C-alpha cells in the first residue's frame, strides 16, 4: 500500500517529466539557428564524433573476426565455406550494426552529453547564461543535439566496414578461403537498396532516441552529484530499452 | 499549466505502443496479412513436418498460410485447416464473365444442355448464379499435395490445377489428396 | 493523492506479476503438464542414437515423450517406454458406441459369428468387457518402427496403424515393431 | 554475466518452441551433447572475472 502507492506516484511524475522533454524537443529544432552556431557545431562534431572514431574500430575488428571464426567450423562440414562472405554480411548490415553501434556510442557520447550538461548545472554555469541572457536551449543544446544526429551514422557505416574487413582477415589470411567465392557470396546476396539503404534508416531513429535523452536528462536534472549518477543510468537505461525496444520495430516493417 | 507536459507525456505514450502494433502487422507473426482471406480444409494421412504458418502455392506463387493442424482419431486421419488470400485465388468481373459462359458451353454443352429439363431458360441462369456466390479458383479434380522445398527445404502445401469442369466455394474440401514422401520405405522398396 | 498512488501501484503490480510468470513458464517446469498421459511399452533391437524426451507421432502429428530407454542384457534387447496423450487419443463415449458400433460389424461380425457359434453368448460380452476400461486408439496390427525426419533430423518414433481387429490398453507392449536400419547396412544391401 | 546468459538462452527457446515449432527434445540434447560444464561454462567465468 505505502511503497505500492510511493511506486505509481514515481511512475507517473517519470511520464510526466518524459512529455516535457517532447514539449523541449519541439522548441529547440522549429527555430533558425543565428550565425556562430555552425563553430560550434563543428566543434561539436570535433567532440562527440571524432573523439568517438578510435573506438569503432576496434570493436569494429573484433566482430568479424569472432563470427566467421566459429560457424564455418560447423558449416564446412556438409557443403558450404562459400556462404562465408553472405552469413557475416547479412547479420552485420541488417542486424548489428544498426544496435552493437548505438550501445557504444551511447557509452562514450551518450554521457558526456550529460555530463558536459551536468557540468553546467551544479555550479550554475546554466543559470548564469540564463542571466546574462542566452537561451542555453538555442546555445548549447541546439549544437550539441545535431551533432548527434549527423555523426551517428556517419560511424556506424565506419564500422561495419572494418567489421566486413575484418572477417576477411581471418578467413583468407589464416583460414585459407577461396577470395572470389568470399566477395561473389556477397554480391549475390546482399543488394544495395534493400540492406545497405535500410541499415542506415535503421541507425538514424537509433541516433535520435540515444541522442536526445542524452541532452534532456542531463538538463532537467537537479545539480547533486549523487544524482548526476542515477540521471545518468537513465540515459544508459532508456537508451538501450529502447535501441532494441525499436529494433523490433524496424525488423518487422522492413522485412518479414 | 502543469498537466499539459503529462497529457503529452500520456499522447506519446499511447502512440508509441500504438506504431509498435502496427509494425505487428507486417511483421507476420501476430495477424495476416491477406485482404479478404477465406478458409478452406483438406484431409491427408501424412502431414510429417508440416509446422503451423506454412505456405500454399499455386505454381510458385505463395498464395496462403496454413493455421492449425488436427486429427480425429476415431479415422486416424489429419486435417489441415487453412486460408487463402484471394483477390488473386479468387476471380472478378473479367473472370466471372469468362468462366460462367466457359462451362455453360463446354460442361453445358450439346452433351449436356440437350439433355435436360423441358424449359431451358430457368436453368441456363441456374448455371450461373451457382457461380457469382463466391467461386475461388480450383477445379473439380485438382489435387493438393505436400512438397519438400527443393532438396533439403521444409514441407509446405502445392496446390496443382487439373483442369477439370466444376468449382468449389469458400468451405468446402479438397477431395483428392496425397501425404509426404518418405525415405524409410522408398529405399527399403528400392533396395 | 491516494487516487493516483494507488492506481499507480494497481497497473504496475499486476503487469509485473504476469510478466514473471509467463517468462518463468517459458522455461523449465511450470506449465509443462499434458493430460490422461499413458504409458506402453516395445522392445527392439537396435534403437540407434534414439534419445529421451523425443517425438512420438500417429499420422504425422504429434502425440508423445519418450521416457526412459534402458538395455536388457541376456538377449540383447532395449526397452523403451513413451507416454501418449489421451485428449489426441482414446476415443470418445460417443466414439465408444461408435467404435462398438463398427467392432458390432468387426468383432461380432456376420461371419466372425460365423466361425464358431452363431449366437456370441461368450463373444458379445467378451468384446464388451475390455473395451469400457481402456481402449486405445492404436490397433492390434499396428506396427511401430523408427524414422529419423528426412536426412539428419531428430531420431522420432512412427505409429503405422495396421487396419486390425480389436485394440489395446493403457499400459500393454506393442508387440509387433520393427528396429530402424542404419546406414551402415544401407552400404552394404547398396552393394 | 551468468544471469545474463541464462535468459539469453532461454529467450532463444521462446522464438523457436513457440513461433518455428521446432522439436524440444532435440532443441536440448542438441545441447547437452556439445557443451560440457567444466570447458565451457565454468571456462566462460575465467573470462568473466578479469572482464570485471
Amino acid at each position: 500500500m505505502n511503497t505500492i502507492a510511493w511506486l505509481g506516484r514515481l511512475v507517473i511524475e517519470r511520464i510526466r517529466g518524459i512529455g516535457v522533454a517532447a514539449l523541449m524537443l519541439l522548441q529547440i529544432i522549429f527555430s533558425l539557428p543565428s550565425a556562430g552556431g555552425f563553430g560550434r557545431f563543428v566543434y561539436q562534431m570535433h567532440r562527440v564524433g571524432v573523439m568517438s572514431l578510435l573506438i569503432i574500430t576496434v570493436s569494429g575488428l573484433f566482430i568479424g573476426l569472432v563470427l566467421g571464426l566459429q560457424g564455418y567450423s560447423i558449416l564446412v562440414n556438409v557443403g558450404s565455406e562459400s556462404m562465408l562472405g553472405t552469413m557475416v554480411s547479412l547479420t552485420l548490415l541488417r542486424e548489428l550494426a544498426p544496435v552493437v553501434a548505438a550501445l557504444l556510442f551511447a557509452g562514450r557520447a551518450g554521457s558526456a552529453l550529460t555530463a558536459e550538461i551536468g557540468s553546467m548545472k551544479q555550479s550554475e554555469q546554466l543559470a548564469s547564461m540564463e542571466m546574462i541572457g542566452v537561451d542555453p536551449l538555442k546555445q548549447i543544446v541546439s549544437p550539441r543535439l545535431w551533432a548527434g544526429i549527423v555523426s551517428l551514422p556517419m560511424l556506424t557505416v565506419i564500422f561495419a566496414a572494418i567489421g566486413i574487413v575484418g572477417g576477411k582477415l581471418v578467413g583468407v589470411d589464416f583460414l585459407g578461403v577461396d577470395e572470389g567465392s568470399f566477395w561473389s557470396g556477397m554480391q549475390n546476396n546482399v543488394q544495395f537498396g534493400h540492406d545497405v539503404v535500410n541499415g542506415i534508416i535503421k541507425s538514424i531513429v537509433f541516433a535520435l532516441l540515444c541522442t536526445w535523452i542524452a541532452v534532456f536528462q542531463g538538463y532537467a536534472c537537479d545539480p547533486t552529484p549523487e544524482g548526476i549518477a542515477t540521471a545518468m543510468t537513465r540515459t544508459v537505461v532508456y537508451s538501450s530499452l529502447c535501441v532494441l525496444g525499436f529494433d523490433f520495430v524496424l525488423t518487422a516493417v522492413m522485412f518479414g | 499549466s502543469r498537466t499539459s507536459e503529462l497529457a503529452v507525456g500520456i499522447f506519446v505514450i499511447i502512440f508509441g505502443i500504438a506504431l509498435f502494433f502496427l509494425a505487428m502487422k507486417v511483421s507476420g507473426l501476430v495477424g495476416t496479412n491477406l485482404s479478404d482471406g477465406y478458409t478452406m480444409k483438406a484431409q491427408f494421412d501424412n502431414v510429417n513436418g508440416l509446422k503451423p504458418r506454412a505456405k500454399v502455392t499455386m505454381s510458385g506463387v505463395t498464395i496462403g498460410r496454413v493455421d492449425s493442424i488436427t486429427l480425429d482419431p476415431v479415422t486416424r486421419l489429419a486435417t489441415v485447416t487453412f486460408d487463402l488470400d484471394g483477390k488473386l485465388t479468387s476471380f472478378n468481373a473479367e473472370q466471372l464473365k469468362e468462366v460462367q459462359k466457359n462451362a455453360l458451353d463446354e460442361l453445358r454443352y450439346s452433351s449436356d444442355y440437350t439433355q435436360a429439363t423441358p424449359a431451358q431458360q430457368k436453368t441456363m441462369e441456374q448455371q450461373l448464379i451457382s457461380n457469382m456466390n463466391s467461386i475461388t479458383s480450383i477445379d473439380e479434380d485438382a489435387y493438393i499435395m505436400v512438397a519438400t522445398n527443393g532438396l533439403l527445404g521444409e514441407k509446405y502445401l502445392k496446390i496443382v490445377p487439373g483442369g477439370g469442369l466444376n468449382y468449389l466455394k469458400r468451405g468446402d474440401t479438397i477431395s483428392n489428396t496425397q501425404g509426404t514422401m518418405d525415405l524409410e520405405d522408398l529405399i527399403s522398396k528400392f533396395i
